[PDB]
RNA sequence: GAUGUCAUACUUAUC
């Protein structure tokens, strides 16, 4: 009754979406259909574990609170900072004492600062597509680079500054592409100073 | 075939960095680097297999003359 | 421990004949190991890229024709 | 002591007779 | 002091060698003691600027052989051989156009090196192990 | 990871 994970890949048309454990459900070709939509989300890879994803992260740094440029723009934040630091220091005579006779004026920064905060510094936030979910290590996973051109950090670690000559600003393998020729990898790949002029093309490699 | 060994480089060389440092000679397909899960560090030694024979081995003649953090990093065939 | 090999599947025999038939000892750990560089060797002798219609193929008829009907 | 020697010597006085 | 025991970003504690949870001050020094906690505890320049240059007049003897440079140099009264060495024009003290050859000179302490520049790419080699002969009776240095 | 006794803590403008 239940076929194995060849046939249900040999009978669909995208082989892709099958998995191992849709081979044993009650239908195979309607989750095969399902899965290989246009429109379609993924299940979460949290229903087969035995967490219920929140037991991961337990002893993990984690910092408290990442505050937006329009929030730390009006002098809130410090405020509330040198207020924590001042209530922290008081006794329980100072905390019963100021509860008759309060001391007004604590920050008093301003009225129209916060409005214009939040109405004219507003700042779009980095949303993502519905189709992008979310997982336990989805926070860790940054790692997710380009022929011709080179970073900064690697650029510091291998020792090449980036100018606009082309004599010491490309690597010193360059010399081999030199002496054997083009990468068979990347046929449309222009290196200055091979197949490329070194004024005009002073990002160090293109890709045409 | 495929495959070449990349070794002589420091601890503080990350992944996704050999990976960008990679990538000007050849697309690679997959690149592996043991470490120790014990305490997190590298071992200097890493594998990167692109998608041919060739294109590896032309990774590999053309990476005799690299330099990471100081150190020379030598590239053999595996 | 048994509790530790009890609970996370471990201590099963599962066969694998794309690899020379070898041995897993766990669901998990065979999902793990077949997107790896050994079982990407193992397929690269049959002359079947590594994509993600292969991943859960386990015969080398069957990868075989996987391949030959893509 | 020699390649002590020879890796502390100056190579850049060069002289052509 | 544990250093086990640590503050979460909720204000609770957090034992990393167990891996455990707690929520008040009492449950965390109350899971020191047990038997998963003891369970974790028992599986976890000086010779370059002292030496004299002189520069004395250097005399090489050059010989065409077929299968070698006899320098005569004087009596330097110490165990330091001269030795050879092979570099590349490129690096000099004044750089002078169109210098793309080799040049092989051989350098000793109290003497100044004595270089002859070589056309050729490779006639012969420049090791000092190798071919290279210095007799110290009659102080005479042999390269071939 | 499950089980069974104890303790701590949290939520639904509950009374």
């Amino acid at each position: 009754n239940r076929f194995t994970v060849a046939e249900l890949k040999q009978l669909v048309a995208r082989p892709d979406v099958v998995e191992m454990h849709d081979v044993t459900a009650q239908d195979p070709k309607l989750l095969v259909h399902l899965k290989a939509t246009r429109n379609s989300v993924p299940v979460p890879r949290h229903w087969c574990f035995k967490r219920k994803y929140l037991q991961g992260k337990r002893g993990i740094e984690k910092p408290p609170f990442e505050l937006p440029d329009f929030i730390k723009r009006t002098g809130i934040q410090e405020m509330r900072e040198a207020l924590q630091e001042k209530e922290e220091q008081k006794t329980m005579k100072s905390k019963m004492r100021e509860k008759v006779r309060p001391k007004m004026g604590k920050i008093d920064i301003d009225y129209q600062k916060l409005h214009d905060a939040f109405f004219k510094w507003q700042t779009k936030p980095k949303l993502t597509i519905h189709g992008d979910l979310y997982y336990e290590g989805k926070e860790f996973e940054t790692r997710l680079k380009k022929p011709g051109d080179l970073s900064d950090e690697l650029r510091i670690s291998l020792g090449m500054p980036v100018g606009p000559n082309a004599h010491k600003v490309p690597p010193p393998w360059l010399i081999a592409m030199q002496r054997y020729g083009p990468p068979p990898s990347y046929p449309n790949l222009k290196i200055p100073g091979l197949n490329s002029p070194i004024p005009e093309s002073c990002s160090f490699g293109y890709h045409a | 075939d495929a495959t070449v060994y990349v070794g002589g480089l420091d601890e503080k060389v990350s992944e996704p960095l050999l990976w960008e440092l990679f990538l000007q000679a050849g697309p690679v397909v997959n690149t592996h680097m043991p470490k120790d899960r014990v305490t997190g560090q590298h071992q200097g030694y890493g594998f990167v297999e692109f998608l041919s024979e060739e294109d590896a081995d032309y990774a590999i003649k053309i990476m005799n003359m690299i330099k990471l953090y100081g150190k020379p990093i030598r590239v053999n065939k595996a | 421990p048994y509790w530790l090999y009890k609970l996370h599947g471990l201590n099963i025999n599962y066969n694998c004949e794309i690899c020379g038939n070898y041995t897993y000892r766990g669901p998990k750990a065979f999902q793990r190991h077949f997107a790896e560089w050994r079982h990407a060797h193992g397929m690269r002798c049959l002359g079947i890229p590594n994509t993600a219609h292969f991943a859960n193929v386990t015969q080398i008829e069957d990868a075989v024709s996987l391949w030959a009907k893509l | 002591k020699e390649r002590v020697a020879y890796a502390q010597i100056d190579w850049h006085d060069f002289v052509v007779v | 002091k544990d250093p086990y025991f640590m503050k979460n970003h909720l204000g609770s504690y957090e034992c990393k060698l167990c891996l455990t949870l707690h929520n008040n001050e009492g449950s965390y020094l109350a899971h020191t003691q047990g038997k998963k906690h003891q369970t974790n505890l028992a599986r976890r320049v000086e010779v370059k600027k002292f030496v004299k240059i002189g520069r004395p007049g250097y005399k090489v003897t050059k010989q065409r052989d077929s299968e070698l440079f006899q320098i005569d140099y004087p009596e330097i009264a110490e165990g330091i051989m001269p030795r050879h060495r092979f570099m590349s024009a490129y690096e000099q003290r004044i750089e002078p156009p169109d210098r793309r050859w080799q040049y092989l000179l051989m350098a000793a302490e109290p003497y100044e090196t004595i270089a002859f520049k070589v056309p050729s790419r490779e006639i012969d080699k420049a090791e000092g192990k190798f071919w290279t002969h210095w007799n110290r009776e009659t102080k005479q240095f042999f390269l071939q």
